[PDB]
RNA sequence: ACCUCGGAGCAGAACCCAACCUCCGAGCAGUACAUGCUAAGACUUCACCAGUCAAAGCGAACCUCAAUUGAUCCA
RNA sequence: CCGAGCCUGGUGAUAGCUGGUUGUCCAAGAUAGAAUCUUAGUUCAACUUUAAAUUUGCCCACAGAACCAAAUCCCCUU
RNA sequence: GAAAUUGGGCGCAAUAGAUAUAGUACCGCAAGGGAAAGAUGAAAAAACCAAGCAUAAUAUAGCAAGGACUAACCCCUAUACCUUCUGCAUAAUGAAUUAACUAGAAAUAACUUUGCAAGGAGAGCCAAAGCUAAGACCCCCGAAACCAGACGA
């Protein structure tokens, strides 16, 4: 044997350092723990789309729950804050509902006067001055 | 279903919701502003001739000017001789 | 072919290569064509004049012609009255 | 067998040559040592020339 | 056999009615389009993917200026279920060399000369 | 010339300083890795 | 909801032009005006090759239009200057 | 039963295109005896091997047929 | 353990057949075919890769491609 | 496949290196096959690290983890790996696991980098920019067999 391998114990470590937390021999037993700490890799980057899914879906479902509060539902607050040029995303908008609940009931305030100006310009077609929180802010 | 459910003689039988028929229906109406737009040129088909060949000719000739000035980087005698100061000590 | 003999430990040449080509210096390999002296009375005269002509190898039967034999047969020949002589350079390529 | 300056002669046979082609020609000094390898063959054409000079 | 499809000249003759759903003039027409690729090249042909990289269309989402010509709507005429054709309009003319680097190119296919970021 | 004008402040040649030139050593392709072995070529 | 952003001539994104994205980030405490976003540097040198775009493509064809102009002239007074002798 | 070559259909319009797919055939015969020699440029049965066509020129005169076939070995 | 003992040697028999072929990272990268005691294989082409030289390549318009359908070929502009 | 002719270690260090502590023990009637392994200190007249367990059994749920989280689990997401294939979670192959051992060896031609240059090369050889030198590409295990010579009723 010329020039054998003398520093295997560090790449054995490399992985098992790793795999310190599993169950049964893949936290000890090397050929086990490679085919688990490789797999648990993968998920750590697969779960990086996860983790924005599962926030916004969370974030979604309590804007849901505190737009009930007031008699909104969800399609009902996002699509005409957006009409009154108000750019608050999912996370302000579920942090405004669990952290200021006056502010959050102000924003659905004007989620839903928004709202009665889209029925009231579209109920009364043909040219009619628009609404007061209607008029859009042009930037040129 | 017997095999494989979307190939072969017996597949399950997929339907048109409404958003398949609405998805197709806004795509449809792109596509029939697309016809309306290509249908006024600005020129006709004599006037167009050569109007930009002065420019597609010059675009030619410096992809051709790039293609035949491939030559090996010049070598630098000051390339060679920093090899000396990995021994450079302190004194 | 031996790409390393028992006795010396050089490549050998195919022998079979040698009684049928000659090779050019600049690389062409020449050879006749198959059948030129079998079976000519139902040979049209055009297709028996077609037969005796000597006509150059593709590039990949030249490159394994050039495998196939040593160094000894790409060398320069200065024979006296060789008809082949004015072939061996190759005037006027532009590659 | 090029001593000196290898960048004043790659300017000189940069002025030299590129009537003779049109464009400029593309070379490549090598510094250390000590040739200048023009693309084309311009091999009579720069024996004369290194003639004149004196070389 | 599937092969290329040689769409007739009839559905590439506007009719008066067409002039007033859409905003166009047929008399003094516009110059320049506004090419963006809303479909994908996959699940199309070769000679559908090799026109897409033709135009510059490789990034879907991203506009491009063609001219009007019917030599590139010879190419656009191929593609045309993959991209979204509009007119560049020029309410202000095309941008001097001074009003080369405060451009924008709007959702309504205006290219604007004067970019301020303040309303009006 | 001048490079042995550059040699003077630079520290001196040894057997620690040589280096061969720069496209003559190729590296070597044994079939060890990922890419370089599976099925090896 | 972006189809009603396309509507007011808005982006149908909010994070694409607009007062939001263009605008700086941020300034120093003091006033003075921060160096420009790489994203913006970015964004108006891609609106710049654009706009040169614009100017390129319209110039060749009214320079197309014209040579067409002469050529029809050009063969006009062809067809008049033999009409003689 | 088949194995090589050719004509037609599938393969409707440049070429190509399978099948123990559908139908026809071929392994010759006849007439010349310059059915002599040479040589530009090409075609090509999806490679190669073979197969095709050919102006000019020399020399004289004043091939038909779709297939009609078989490499190398030096005697 | 006998359709021809067992052991050693030739012997590292031969295998178009199965299995195996060990650091890191990046890049390009898939399906016309022909011959073959050949169809589990190989050689050539095709495709692919690298390096080099040059000048066109792809997309295409009029015109054009035979007598007994969808399209293609060719093709300047662009 | 000729001839004339020419003239101590960029080794191994107890699975390595010899099979070898030994052709011994053991196996076969015989020819024949053929091992394993030891480690104190100047003097014996003087810890820490594999697998496996124990310390310390287990709590609904599911490739054994990941995103996480105040929190181990509960929630959400996720059909082991290798090989072979048109295609394998596949109920196709291989694998209990640990330690050690176990698999790309080279030619002309090209390319890259130097030297010198109509010549190169420390005879031989090549040369219509060549020539000399270097660098860089070619695996492992497995038959039933065949033959020669012994040894066996
Ligand atoms: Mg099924
Ligand atoms: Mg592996
Ligand atoms: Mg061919
Ligand atoms: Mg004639
Ligand atoms: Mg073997
Ligand atoms: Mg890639
Ligand atoms: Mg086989
Ligand atoms: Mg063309
Ligand atoms: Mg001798
Ligand atoms: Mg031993
Ligand atoms: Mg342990
Ligand atoms: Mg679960
Ligand atoms: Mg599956
Ligand atoms: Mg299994
Ligand atoms: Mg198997
Ligand atoms: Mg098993
Ligand atoms: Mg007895």
């Amino acid at each position: 044997l010329r020039n054998r391998v003398t520093d295997r114990y560090f790449r054995i470590q490399e992985v098992l350092k790793h795999a310190r937390h599993f169950r049964g021999r893949k936290n000890r037993c090397y050929r086990l723990a490679v085919r688990t700490v490789i797999r648990a890799f993968v998920k750590c980057t697969k779960a990086r789309y996860l983790k924005k899914k599962n926030m916004r879906t969370l974030w979604i479902n309590r804007i849901t729950a505190a737009s009930q509060e007031h008699g909104l539902k969800y399609p009902a607050l996002i699509g005409n804050l957006v009409k009154c040029q108000v750019e608050l995303n999912r996370k302000v908008l579920a942090d405004l509902a669990i952290y200021e609940p006056k502010t959050f009931k102000s924003l659905a305030a004007l989620a839903s006067r928004r709202r009665h100006e889209g029925f009231a310009a579209a109920l009364g077609d043909g040219k009619e001055p628009e609404g007061i929180f209607s008029r859009v802010v042009q930037y040129h | 279903i017997p095999g494989r459910q979307w190939i072969g003689k017996h597949r399950r039988p997929r339907f048109v919701s409404l958003r398949a028929k609405q998805n197709m229906i806004r795509r449809l109406e792109i596509e029939a502003e697309n016809h309306y737009w290509l249908s006024m040129p600005y020129m006709t088909r004599e006037q167009e001739r050569g109007h930009a060949a002065v420019r597609r000719r010059e675009a030619f000739e410096a992809i051709k000017a790039a293609a035949t000035s491939k030559f090996p980087p010049h070598r630098f005698i000051a390339d060679q001789l920093d090899h000396l100061n990995v021994t450079k000590k302190w004194s | 072919l031996t790409y390393f003999s028992a006795r010396k430990g050089k490549r050998k040449t195919v022998k079979a290569v040698i009684d049928r080509f000659l090779r050019l210096h600049c690389g062409l390999w020449v050879r006749r064509k198959a059948g030129y002296k079998k079976k000519l009375w139902k040979k049209t005269p055009a297709r028996k004049k077609r037969l005796r002509e000597f006509v150059f190898c593709n590039k990949t039967q030249s490159k394994l012609l050039d495998k196939m034999t040593t160094s000894f047969w790409k060398r320069r020949n200065w024979y006296v009255d060789d008809p082949y002589q004015k072939y061996h350079d190759r005037t006027n390529l532009k590659v | 067998k090029v001593e000196g300056d290898i960048w004043a002669l790659q300017k000189d046979v940069e002025d030299f040559l590129s009537p003779l082609l049109g464009k400029t020609p593309v070379t490549q000094v090598n510094e250390v040592t000590g040739t200048l390898r023009i693309k084309g063959y311009f091999d009579q054409e720069l024996k004369a020339w290194l003639l004149e000079k004196g070389f | 056999k599937f092969t290329r499809s040689r769409i007739p000249e009839k559905v590439f003759q506007a009719s008066p009615e067409d002039h007033e759903k859409y905003g166009g003039d047929p008399q003094n027409p516009h110059k320049l389009h506004i090419v963006t690729r809303i479909k994908s090249t996959r699940r199309r042909p070769y000679w559908e993917k090799d026109i897409i990289k033709m135009l510059g269309l490789e990034k879907a989402h991203t506009p491009q200026v063609h001219k009007n010509i019917p030599s590139v709507n010879a190419k656009l005429k191929v593609v045309k279920h993959l991209i979204r054709i509009k007119p560049l309009k020029l309410p202000q003319g095309l941008p001097a060399e001074e009003n080369m680097s405060n451009t924008c190119l709007k959702s309504t296919g205006e290219l604007v000369v004067q970019w301020h970021l303040k309303p009006v | 010339a001048r490079a042995l004008d550059l040699l003077r402040g630079l520290p001196r040649v040894s057997l620690a300083n040589l280096k061969p030139n720069p496209g003559s050593k190729k590296p070597e392709r044994r079939p060890r890795g990922r890419r370089r072995g599976r099925k090896c070529g | 909801g972006g189809q009603w952003r396309l509507q007011q001539g808005l982006a149908a994104n909010p994070s694409g032009y607009g007062p939001l994205t263009e605008l700086p980030d941020w300034s120093y405490a003091d006033g003075r005006p921060a160096p420009p976003m790489k994203g913006q540097l970015r964004r108006k040198a891609e609106r710049e090759t654009f706009a040169r775009r614009v100017v390129l493509l319209s110039q060749e064809m009214d320079a197309g239009l014209q040579a067409w102009q002469l050529r029809q002239q050009k063969l006009q007074e062809e067809q008049r200057k033999q009409e003689n002798a």
